[PDB]
Formats: structure tokens, C-alpha cells, sequence
């Protein structure tokens, strides 16, 4: 919870009255996407084989 | 009363047209903007590494070799951050 | 009258400009 | 390689001021209303470039100028003509079958780019003339005797380039920049109409056309010209090979620093040479 | 949506939105004044997309002192409560100790989103400075 | 007063890279000092005003 995390940040079990810059919050990515142009004239291995 | 009214009426023109003063606050704002811009532009410097992109180092070299490049980037960016914070502390002393 | 992309944030002053104007 | 006999005239290498031409986009990044300070291979402002001419006279003497030019690290090429007298280019080191050489030709609409060990002659040239007295067509017999051990072949771009007309002056300000960086041959180009007579004072960035992964040495280069079997100037009964008027300038790219000005649309509208 | 993208070897993370920016035919990706990527071209459909970094900021915990009480109010700095709520409902926030929101707890300070402190229309002297003219205190 | 700023060392230096932050951990509390300095500057700006 935030109070225990503040305790860890101050490295103490007692926290006085105040506002403490605890950590950084971040929204995490959901999925990873990848975009590349096209096949673009693939090699003719079938003719060789 | 008339002298004071005339003198207070010229204060609206002499504040900006004469230049001179009013440059201190704009100087402060511009200095802050310059400091932040330089800090965020230090992320584009290689510092002797292969590239300034962590993922570019990641997908080009093996872990043991990429350690040196990532550490070079870390040292460069830490030096940039320390410089920024020290300059901020000095400027904060002056503003105080 | 006159960065956020990478870890740099700007905190707002405690006294808004309205409060400074009231004090003045 | 068959070269007709002509009253050959030695090439005249005039020297002219380069003004503010030769600026090209350093990379593919888009910037909106920014002043980008970049160090790269640029043609210096107010630089001092060579000028050659290629024309056929009315007295029987035709200016046949095919010099030999170096490459160093980069090349700026400019051309003005009314009948596309400049066909293509050759790049290489020895220009023989011993080493691989790059060769670019524009055949009417389409364009060929090859990387082969060609065997060039003393005066290679293309044979542009009439077939069936009805068709204009080109032959490459006089270019290279043979092509052996080729590695890259490219045929594309069915574009005639000059198509708008000759309203002001030929609309044929052809500007090109050739660079060879870490194994890649880069060609930037720009077509500008000529509002005036020659070399107008103005600014226009050179967009990148072509990138080739050839990865071989380039140290020498030369341009290509072709001769038409008469039937060019009306009212002339002289049965001989003549060519139209053409002028072309050559510069060189030095490692400089520029301050390019990207407007809001992503194009470069002005530049500053940091050592002028 | 906050996604990781890889456009022709350019890797990054952010939310890609439809763009009114126009590129030159050859230009692939756009950079800002400080050389940070801001726009990309989709290689397939030639669309132009603007990247916005996935929302991030500081977290400030407001305590009335552990001996007085064990309650806290958490201030997510610089973001509006709608974004924090949406991220919570999609388990997206980096710190996973999400505070209880009763509908009357979420407040929108100009400093950010303050969750855990109820807003009173009165005005007292500042006790714990939250920012932008808003303060907090342990009262009844 | 002047603008009160704040920085996240992990974000700025080794943004969303696990084994960049892992090596950044070896530098110790080099980045708690920067956070404390910037916090002191911000509080001092409020005090000045
Ligand atoms: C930059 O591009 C914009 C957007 O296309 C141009 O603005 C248009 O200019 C044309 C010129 O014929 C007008 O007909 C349009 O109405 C304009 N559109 C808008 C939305 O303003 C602008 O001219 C271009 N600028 C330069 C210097 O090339
Ligand atoms: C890559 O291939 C895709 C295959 O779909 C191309 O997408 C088509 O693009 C054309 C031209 O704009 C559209 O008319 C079609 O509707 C698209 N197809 C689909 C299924 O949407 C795409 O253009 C190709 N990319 C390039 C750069 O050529
Ligand atoms: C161009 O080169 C010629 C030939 O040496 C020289 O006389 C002239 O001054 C040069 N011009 C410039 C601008 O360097
Ligand atoms: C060159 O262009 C002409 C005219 O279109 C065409 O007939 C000829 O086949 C082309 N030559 C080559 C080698 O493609
Ligand atoms: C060709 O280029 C390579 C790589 O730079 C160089 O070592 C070599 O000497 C060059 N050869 C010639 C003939 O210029
Ligand atoms: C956050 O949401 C509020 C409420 O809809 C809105 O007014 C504001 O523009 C949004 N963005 C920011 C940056 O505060």
C-alpha cells in the first residue's frame, strides 16, 4: 500500500505528517505491434527446387 | 497629485518599450527552458557507444558485449543529469 | 511568456497567480 | 565502338560561382519549422565549380567533349539542355573489366542501372538515331564491348522527366548529388525551370531519389553523350552526326556544417553555410 | 492505445493517433526540436501517425503522520482522474497498490488526481501543501 | 521564484529497459541524491514566493 511504500522509501517504520515523493507511476503497454512494408519480390526458390 | 498621475501614466509604456528591466524574469524562464531542452537532447548522444538507443544496442550485440555500450550510455546520461541538477542548485541559490 | 517526453516533469507552484494577485 | 570522324575541339573548362545551390535533405526525418544544424558532405556556399559545353556548330565543327573527371567524396552535377544530351553516367575505379563498375543510362522513358565489369572503349557513347526513318531509338553497341561478372541489375522508372515543354527556358535545370557512404550509393535530384538564361539565383533543396546497396569503391566518374544521325536542325542538308546545345557544371562535396531551415511543411526553405 | 511499436526497425512505446501532419513523399518518420520521434509513416498504408508517450508522472503520498493515523491520500501528478481511472480499470498503472475510490474520493487538482481526500468547500490555512492552491489536512 | 522541476532517473536514463535499469542499480544511491536536490529546490521556490 502507499503507506508501507513510503515507509520503505524513508527507510523507517514511522512516517511524520507531510507529502512524500514516493515513486513514478506509468501506464503500461497492452500489446506490441510491428509494421513492415511488404513481401517486396521474394526470392524464386521454387524455380531452383 | 498631477505629477504622480503623470508619472504613473508613463509606467505602462516605460516598462516594455525602454527594454532595460523586465528582462530578468524572461531570462529566468528562457534559462529553465534551455536547461530542460539540453537535458532531453543529451539522450541523442552516443557517448562513444554504438548508438544512443537502448534497443538498438540490445538487438545488435550479445549481452556481454552490449554491457560496455549500455554502461557508456548510463555514464553519459548520469553525467548529464548531474550537470543539470548542479546548475539548478546554483541558479536556485541565486534566485533565493 | 515563453521535455515532458522523457522523465522530466514540471510541478505547479503552491500559490496560483490568483493568490499572488490577492496578496498584492 | 565506332566513332565517326569529326573536327574535334578541346573541352573548355570555364569556372563559375556556385551561388547557394546543392542543398539536399540530409536524411528522411521530417521537421516542422525547425533550424537543424547538421554536419555533412555539402557543396560550400559561393563555391567555385567547373563548366563544360557540348554543341554542334554550323561550320562543320562539332564540340565533342568527353573529359575524365574525379569523384573524391561526393559530386554535384548540374545540366541545362533541350534534347537530353546527357544520357547517363559511369562510376568506377579503373573503368575496365578488371574491377566492378556502376553504369546508369536513361533510355527514353525507362532507366537502367548496372553494376558489372564492363569493357569500355576510348570514347564510349550511345547511338541514338532513326529506325525505318519513322522511329527514334537508341543502341548501346558503342557503350561497352562486353559485360561480364555482373552483380546488380536494375531497370525501372518509365519516366520521361522533361515533359512540360519549353515555355520559359527548357524547364531542364537538372540538379543531382551523388554520394558514396558506408557502402551505399545515394542519388539526390531536383528539376527546376530556368527563369532567365543560366544559373538563376535562388534556393531549392534536392530531394533524395535513389539508394543502392552496391558497396564497392568509387573514385572516377564520367558523363555520357550521344549523337543523332542528322535531321535535327530544319533546313540543313549536311548529312552528319550532330547534337543539340547543352551545358553542364560539376562541383564537389566538402565536409561542412549547415543550418537548414525546415518550414512548417517539412521542406527546406533556406540554409546557412557555417563557414562562409 | 498504449502499445509498443516497431516501424521498419524504429522501436518505441506510446499511443499512436491519426495525424494532420503531412510528410514529404520520401520522409519516413518525424522528429521534434529535441530530436525525439513524434510522427511515423505506416509502411503498408502510408498513413501518418502521431506518437504520444504513455502517460507517466510522480506519485506523492500524503500522510497525517503514522502515529496520528494510518490513512493516506495519493496524488498522481500531472494527469487527470479519467486517465488514472481508465488505467485502473485496465490494470495498467505501474504501482499495483491502487487506493480505494468511492466516487466521492477522486478529486481533480491542477497538480493532478488526488484520491483518498474528500474535498470540503470551506477554506482553511494550508497544512500539507499539495499544490496549485490546494492543501490537505487531517480533520473532521 | 523559478520553475520547479522533477526527474525520474530510471525513465530518463534507462527508459523501459529492464537490463539497463539492472546495471543502473549498481551505481547505488547516485539518483536518490538528485531527487532530493530537486525536491529541495521546489520547496525552496514555494518558500521564496
Ligand atoms: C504548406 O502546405 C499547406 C497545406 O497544404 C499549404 O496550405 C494550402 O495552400 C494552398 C495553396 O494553393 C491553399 O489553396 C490551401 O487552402 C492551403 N491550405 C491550408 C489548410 O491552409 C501551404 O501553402 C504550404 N506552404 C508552403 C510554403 O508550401
Ligand atoms: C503493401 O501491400 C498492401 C496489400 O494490401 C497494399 O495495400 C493496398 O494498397 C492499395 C494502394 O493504396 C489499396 O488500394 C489497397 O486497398 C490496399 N489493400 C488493402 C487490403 O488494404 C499496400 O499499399 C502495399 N504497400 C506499398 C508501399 O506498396
Ligand atoms: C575559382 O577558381 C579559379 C581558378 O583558380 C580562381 O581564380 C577563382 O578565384 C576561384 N573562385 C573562388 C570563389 O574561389
Ligand atoms: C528503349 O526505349 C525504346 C523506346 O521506347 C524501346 O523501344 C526500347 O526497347 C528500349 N530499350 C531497352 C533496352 O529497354
Ligand atoms: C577500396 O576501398 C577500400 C575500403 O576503403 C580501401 O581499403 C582500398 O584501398 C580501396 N581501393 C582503391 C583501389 O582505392
Ligand atoms: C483531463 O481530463 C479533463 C476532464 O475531462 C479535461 O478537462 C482535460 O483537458 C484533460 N487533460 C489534461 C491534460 O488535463
Amino acid at each position: 500500500d502507499p503507506l508501507s511504500e513510503t515507509k520503505c522509501t524513508l527507510k523507517s517504520f514511522t512516517v511524520e505528517k507531510g507529502i512524500y515523493q514516493t515513486s513514478n507511476f506509468r501506464v503500461q503497454p497492452t500489446e506490441s505491434i510491428v509494421r513492415f512494408p511488404n513481401v517486396t519480390n521474394l526470392c524464386p526458390f521454387h524455380e531452383v527446387f | 497629485a498631477n505629477q504622480f498621475n503623470s508619472a504613473i501614466g508613463k509606467i505602462q509604456d516605460s516598462l516594455f518599450s525602454t527594454a532595460s528591466a523586465l528582462g530578468k524574469l524572461q531570462d529566468v524562464v528562457n534559462h529553465n527552458a534551455q536547461a530542460l531542452n539540453t537535458l532531453v537532447k543529451q539522450l541523442s548522444s552516443k557517448f562513444g557507444a554504438i548508438s544512443s538507443v537502448l534497443n538498438d544496442i540490445l538487438s545488435r550485440l550479445d549481452p556481454p558485449e552490449a554491457e560496455v555500450q549500455i554502461d557508456r550510455l548510463i555514464t553519459g546520461r548520469l553525467q548529464s543529469l548531474q550537470t543539470y541538477v548542479t546548475q539548478q542548485l546554483i541558479r536556485a541559490a541565486e534566485i533565493r | 511568456t515563453l521535455q515532458k517526453f522523457n522523465g522530466l516533469t514540471v510541478l505547479p507552484p503552491l500559490l496560483t497567480d490568483e493568490m499572488i494577485a490577492q496578496y498584492t | 565502338c565506332v566513332m565517326p570522324l569529326f573536327n574535334l575541339i578541346t573541352t573548355t573548362q570555364s569556372y563559375t560561382n556556385s551561388f547557394t545551390r546543392g542543398v539536399y535533405y540530409p536524411d528522411k526525418v521530417f521537421r516542422s519549422s525547425v533550424l537543424h544544424l547538421t554536419q555533412d558532405l555539402f557543396l560550400p556556399f559561393f563555391s567555385n565549380v567547373t563548366w563544360f559545353h557540348a554543341i554542334s556548330g554550323t561550320n562543320g565543327t562539332k564540340r565533342f567533349d568527353n573529359p575524365v573527371l574525379p569523384f573524391n567524396d561526393g559530386v554535384y552535377f548540374a545540366s541545362t539542355e533541350k534534347s537530353n544530351i546527357i544520357r547517363g553516367w559511369i562510376f568506377g575505379t579503373t573503368l575496365d573489366s578488371k574491377t566492378q563498375s556502376l553504369l546508369i543510362v536513361n533510355n527514353a522513358t525507362n532507366v537502367f542501372i548496372k553494376v558489372c565489369e564492363f569493357q569500355f572503349c576510348n570514347d564510349p557513347f550511345l547511338d541514338v538515331y532513326h529506325k525505318n526513318n519513322k522511329s527514334w531509338m537508341e543502341s548501346e553497341s558503342g557503350v561497352y564491348s562486353s559485360a561480364n561478372n555482373c552483380t546488380f541489375e536494375y531497370v525501372s522508372q518509365p519516366f520521361l522527366m522533361d515533359l512540360e515543354g519549353k515555355q520559359g527556358n527548357f524547364k531542364n535545370l537538372r540538379e543531382f548529388v551523388f554520394k558514396n557512404i558506408d557502402g551505399y550509393f545515394k542519388i539526390y535530384s531536383k528539376h527546376t525551370p530556368i527563369i532567365g538564361r543560366d544559373f538563376p539565383q535562388g534556393f531549392s533543396a534536392l530531394e533524395p531519389l535513389v539508394d543502392l546497396p552496391i558497396g564497392i569503391n568509387i573514385t572516377r566518374f564520367q558523363t555520357l553523350l550521344a549523337l543523332n544521325r542528322s535531321y535535327l536542325t530544319p533546313g540543313d542538308s549536311s548529312s552528319g552526326w550532330t547534337a543539340g546545345a547543352a551545358d553542364y557544371y560539376v562541383g564537389y562535396l566538402q565536409p561542412r556544417t549547415f543550418l537548414l531551415k525546415y518550414n512548417e511543411n517539412g521542406t527546406i526553405t533556406d540554409a546557412v553555410d557555417c563557414a562562409l | 492505445k498504449c502499445v509498443n511499436f516497431n516501424f521498419n526497425g524504429l522501436t518505441g512505446t506510446g499511443v499512436l493517433t491519426k495525424s494532420n501532419k503531412k510528410f514529404l513523399p520520401f520522409q519516413q518518420f518525424g522528429r521534434d526540436i529535441v530530436d525525439t520521434t513524434d510522427a511515423v509513416r505506416d509502411p503498408q498504408t502510408l498513413e501518418i501517425l502521431d506518437i504520444t508517450p504513455c502517460s507517466f508522472g510522480g506519485v506523492s503520498v500524503i500522510t497525517p503522520g503514522t502515529n496520528t493515523s494510518n490513512q493516506v491520500a495519493v496524488l498522481y501528478q500531472g494527469v487527470n482522474c479519467t486517465e488514472v481511472s481508465v488505467a485502473i480499470h485496465a490494470d495498467q498503472l505501474t504501482p499495483t497498490w491502487r487506493v480505494y475510490s468511492t466516487g466521492s474520493n477522486v478529486f481533480q487538482t491542477r497538480a493532478g488526481c488526488l484520491i483518498g481526500a474528500e474535498y470540503v468547500n470551506n477554506s482553511y490555512e494550508c497544512d500539507i501543501p499539495i499544490g496549485a492552491g490546494i492543501c490537505a489536512s487531517y480533520q473532521t | 521564484s523559478m520553475t520547479k522541476t522533477s526527474v525520474d532517473c530510471t525513465m530518463y536514463i534507462c527508459g523501459d529497459s529492464t537490463e539497463c535499469s539492472n546495471l543502473l542499480l549498481q551505481y547505488g544511491s547516485f539518483c536518490t541524491q538528485l531527487k532530493r536536490a530537486l525536491t529541495g529546490i521546489a520547496v525552496e521556490q514555494d518558500k521564496n514566493t
